[PDB]
């Protein structure tokens, strides 16, 4: 996986 | 707009909007904006979304059933790729991919019944 969107954490 | 009327077109149009109601949280209604992910094309050669979809559809850009499944894999593939198994994208992505599954199983079955899969 890359850097990451916001918002996705669980 | 232009509007095609076919059998095959009729029957993705149906198809789309059976995969786009799994999508439960229009995760993947929108091409993933570049300008806040700027490390997405690093890992993702063909981004996909539903939006992007429905838009080749009725351009008749898929000649097929088949290309038209590749591109719902794509959205599914990507968001597997990019995402960290624990985010909620990825586990988003699981989901569509077994719910999308039964609605492209079936929506093949009929594209082979009209001469048109």
């Amino acid at each position: 996986s890359g850097r990451g969107k916001q918002g996705g954490k669980a | 707009g232009p509007l095609q009327l076919t059998p095959f077109l009729i029957l993705l149009r149906k198809t789309l909007e059976q995969l786009q109601e799994k999508d439960t949280g229009n995760i993947f209604s929108e091409p993933v904006p570049l300008s806040e992910v700027p490390d997405y094309l690093d890992h993702i050669k063909k981004p996909m979304d539903f939006f992007t979809m429905k838009q080749n559809l009725e351009a008749y850009r898929y000649l097929n059933f088949d290309d038209f499944e590749e591109d719902f894999n794509l959205i599914v593939s990507n968001c597997l790729k990019y995402n960290a198994k624990d985010t909620i994208f990825y586990r988003a992505a699981v989901r569509l991919r077994e719910q999308g599954g039964a609605v492209l199983r079936q929506a093949r079955r009929q594209a082979e019944k009209m001469g048109i899969d």
